[PDB]
């Protein structure tokens, strides 16, 4: 249906430094609001930063002053500057989008018009 | 007394 | 176990030839639609589906219940033909007051569930996506079977098969001697109607006044789901307020203000109509909320 | 087509919508995805219309 195309991740030093990228693909308009869900091994998903098309943002505490992400509304595509990488941020990162129809009726039974991402693993050394 | 026949 | 002889205050109320025929032959009519239109509902939303979101869990479930009642309708439907005589025994009185009064909450309970889902789900989409997953929608909803239940317990316990020794008819109904039966009456008033209304009235108006202060912003789609709602709204309402309003207007009967038979010839007249009205638009509820998924549409009509 | 078996693992389908390598490792949701850890990696995509893989050893 929309598909969430990732890149960027891997084996990174501690206090490094990383750009996670995540292009939205299929859809005629525009994707409402993006956003990063990390996947801690061994623990629950964890919201990592979110951004709006308004401009509006929404960080993690854990992250607050290392991470920034920002969006282009003319590709749809989500940026996460990962700075100062510490090792309690090495998890499987997940994009997600919030993508709605033409004349769009709010209800959504088949993906809540919420689609996910393959994800990319960042390990932080 | 009053007699409720109805379903519901 | 025992059959009671009772007395009737106002027994010829309600008894007319033309009932006799319209609301059987409407009941007909409600159970053949609702069977095959839930039942076909049931097909698309999990075996063609796969039950993979929170609302597809609550429309299932929604759709579950009403088939419960529509198997008891035939038994209300050859009751109300044969002038309001009984002979199913007490067992199957029991579990059919039983079974109405459970869908009534039940579906009542659920529309609620997904107001707040719709609300978290567009509203604060981010957030409330790890919170909202599937062991809390199969949670929810046997709480609200559970519940549902509980409500409708009083119909299991006053409801039984009576010997009216003044017209010599056997009925299945409830007994009213004071005795504080308003109870069963109030709690299908505050418990089965004011509360939910308020709670889903609520939730469609944040939703409501979100996507217009959206709007606002582009003007200084989304324009036709405004009307949309507005009809979820009123269509839950106006459906509901005739039975509740006679019910009310019942209450006054069974131990109060209301002492004439003229009266609960009326109410009694009304309300199968109001039952009727109700009912048809209730078992409507999954498949009217279905088709407000693009791709709950496209599979239902290749279905047929 | 499954194939792969650090690594990657990439799976074409022939002839859609909730890829996914499988325990499910990661889902998104020419149509072909790309992704202790010794396992036998198999390829879904959402009868039941959940057709799946034979499976690339790992
Ligand atoms: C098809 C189903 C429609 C069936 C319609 C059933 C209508 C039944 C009406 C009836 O049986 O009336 C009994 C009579 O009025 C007692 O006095
Ligand atoms: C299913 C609905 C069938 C209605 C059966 C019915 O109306 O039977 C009453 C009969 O007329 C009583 O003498
Ligand atoms: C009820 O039936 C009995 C006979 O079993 C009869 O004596 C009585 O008069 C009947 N009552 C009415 C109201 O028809
Ligand atoms: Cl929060
Ligand atoms: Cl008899
Ligand atoms: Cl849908």
């Amino acid at each position: 249906q929309v598909q969430l195309q990732e890149s960027g991740g891997g084996l990174v030093q501690a206090g490094g430094s990383l750009r996670l990228s995540c292009a939205a693909s299929g859809n005629i308009f525009d994707v409402d609001i993006m956003g990063w869900y990390r996947q801690a091994p061994g623990k629950e998903r964890e919201l990592v930063a979110s951004i709006t098309d308004g401009g509006s943002t929404d960080y993690a505490d854990s992250v607050k002053g290392r991470f920034t992400i920002s969006r282009d509304n003319a590709k749809n595509t989500v940026y996460l500057q990962m700075n100062s990488l510490k090792p309690e941020d090495t998890a499987v990162y997940y994009c997600a989008a919030v993508a709605y129809p033409d004349i769009p009726t709010y209800f959504d039974y088949d993906s809540d018009n919420f689609y996910w991402g393959q994800g990319t693993q960042v390990t932080v050394s | 007394g009053r007699v409720y026949i109805h379903p519901i | 176990d025992g059959i009671k002889r009772i007395q009737d205050d106002c027994p010829k109320a309600g008894r007319h030839n033309y009932i006799f025929v319209m609301i059987p032959t409407l009941y007909s009519i409600i159970f053949v639609v609702g069977i095959f239109g839930n039942s076909l509902v049931v097909i698309v939303i999990y075996f063609y589906m796969k039950l993979k979101t929170v609302a597809s869990v609550f429309l299932l479930n929604l759709a579950l219940a009403d088939l419960c009642f529509l198997l008891t309708l035939p038994l209300w439907a050859v009751y109300t033909a044969m002038e309001y005589r009984w002979p199913f025994g007490n067992y199957l009185c029991k579990i059919a007051s039983a079974s109405v009064s459970f869908n009534l909450y039940a579906s009542v309970f659920l529309l609620t569930c997904l107001s707040i889902d719709r609300y978290l789900a567009i509203v604060h989409p981010m957030k409330s996506r790890l919170r909202r997953t599937m062991l809390v929608a199969k949670v929810t909803c046997i709480i609200i079977w559970l519940l549902a239940g509980l409500a409708s317990l009083p119909a299991i316990i006053h409801r039984n098969v009576f010997f009216i020794e003044n017209t010599n008819i056997t009925v299945c109904a409830f007994h009213y001697e004071s005795t504080l039966p308003i109870g069963l009456g109030l709690t299908k008033n505050i418990l089965g109607f004011l509360f939910p209304f308020l709670i889903i009235l609520t939730s469609y108006t944040l939703i409501w006044k979100a996507l217009k202060k959206a709007y606002d912003l582009e003007d200084n789609r989304n324009d036709d789901i405004f009307k949309i709602i507005m009809a979820i709204v009123l269509f839950f309402f106006f459906s509901w307020i005739p039975h509740q309003i006679f019910t009310f207007l019942d209450v006054l009967i069974q131990l109060g203000i209301i002492r004439d038979c003229r009266i609960a010839d009326i109410v009694d007249t009304a309300m199968p109509i109001t039952i009727c009205i109700a009912y048809f638009n209730n078992c409507l509820n999954p498949l009217f909320y279905g088709f407000l998924g693009k791709k709950f549409k496209r599979y239902f009509l290749q279905l047929l």
